[PDB]
């Protein structure tokens, strides 16, 4: 099917505590494969997936160079942001960057991304057409005019449609045995009385990859959207993911409720009933 | 600036079986800012060797982290995750519930 | 591969 590559970086300023903390990570789909942490001892881009370990010394040399140069770029951007927003240099602020591309089943380019957030909210982002920018406020409009003048978008468009998807297609090949997998969820139900008249029904999905999944509760064939507790999809730590969805049900009426599970790894969607 | 309080989940990699080796997880997500402290507790005492994932974030920019340690559940041992964050007046302690 | 970000100055 389709695949994605994302790089994220996070810069956090810490006045009177040194340079901003800088953490960068790289993913293919839901699989992390590199990281850099300014507080780590190596001061190197490091491997975090087996299939990237095969890259030569030059790869790590160049990746380290770019990511370290980026930490300094976003370091200055944090300072620039202070000016734009007229904020004191006593406060701690955050700058997040995301970049990457999507490809379809055929390996063809599908989508490119390049966007920033300041203190947890949109700052600037490359529009889907890869030719124009979305600025979130008056400060980002300043940056937008700068990037328009410098033709940043045409540079990044070429890179996203070329180098990025080229790199992604390569990683997908190198990590073929693991990255192309689709582990179906193993499903089960738990049931716990909470009083003399109500019971909890919890629908579980475990051991699945990729993380994308849909759990839905129905009562007599109707979505129970408003009464269901859904937890965020979570990593098992072994490369797979977990999720559950629960509903509180009148005792003796369990059989009216059905849990529906949808996932890329299933031949057909599953239905669970207590 | 708008803050977001962590959603906290404490759980085992596999369904718990007493005497069988496993992994205890504490996953914190949907939070901002990123500065956070997460500790795993065994019978009220902080576990010494606990590893965590590299800071990452979701499409809405909110942060997530996984903290984890290998362990072997027994009948009597109680576990919990203690989360220290600016949005919490006092650290939130969530007890591990194995038979969820 | 990590992007080329020299030009990403605010």
């Amino acid at each position: 099917g389709s695949h994605s590559m994302r790089y994220f970086s996070t810069s956090v300023s810490r006045p009177g505590r040194g340079e901003p903390r800088f953490i960068a990570v790289g993913y293919v789909d839901d699989t992390q494969f590199v990281r850099f942490d300014s507080d780590a001892a190596s001061q190197r881009m490091e491997p975090r997936a087996p299939w990237i370990e095969q890259e030569g010394p030059e790869y790590w040399d160049e990746e380290t160079g770019k990511v370290k140069a980026h930490s300094q770029t976003d370091r200055e951007n944090l300072r620039i942001a202070l000016r734009y927003y007229n904020q004191s240099e006593a406060g701690s602020h955050t700058l997040q960057m995301m970049f990457g591309c999507d490809v379809g089943s055929d390996g063809r380019f599908l989508r490119g991304y390049h966007q920033y957030a300041y203190d947890g909210k949109d700052y600037i982002a490359l529009k889907e057409d890869l030719r124009s920018w979305t600025a979130a406020d008056m400060a980002a409009q300043i940056t937008k005019r700068k990037w328009e003048a410098a033709h940043v978008a045409e540079q990044q468009r070429a890179y996203l449609e070329g180098t990025c998807v080229d790199g992604l297609r390569r990683y997908l090949e190198n990590g073929k045995e693991t990255l192309q997998r689709t582990d179906p969820p193993k499903t089960h139900m738990t049931h716990h009385p909470i009083s003399d008249h109500e019971a909890t029904l919890r629908c579980w999905a475990l051991g699945f990859y990729p993380a994308e999944i849909t759990l839905t509760w129905q009562r007599d064939g109707e979505d129970q959207t408003q009464d269901t507790e859904l937890v965020e999809t979570r990593p098992a730590g072994d490369g797979t993911f977990q999720k559950w969805a629960a509903v509180v049900v009148p005792s003796g009426e369990e059989q009216r409720y059905t849990c529906h599970v949808q996932h890329e790894g299933l031949p057909k969607p599953l239905t669970l009933r207590w | 600036m708008i803050q977001r309080t962590p959603k906290i989940q404490v759980y085992s990699r596999h369904p718990a079986e007493n005497g069988k080796s496993n992994f205890l997880n504490c996953y914190v997500s949907g939070f901002h800012p990123s500065d956070i402290e997460v500790d795993l507790l065994k019978n009220g005492e902080r576990i010494e060797k606990v590893e965590h994932s590299d800071l990452s974030f979701s499409k809405d920019w909110s942060f997530y982290l996984l903290y984890y340690t290998e362990f072997t559940p027994t009948e009597k041992d109680e576990y919990a995750c203690r989360v220290n964050h600016v949005t919490l007046s006092q650290p939130k302690i969530v007890k591990w519930d194995r038979d969820m | 591969r990590f992007p080329l970000t020299f030009g990403w100055c605010f």
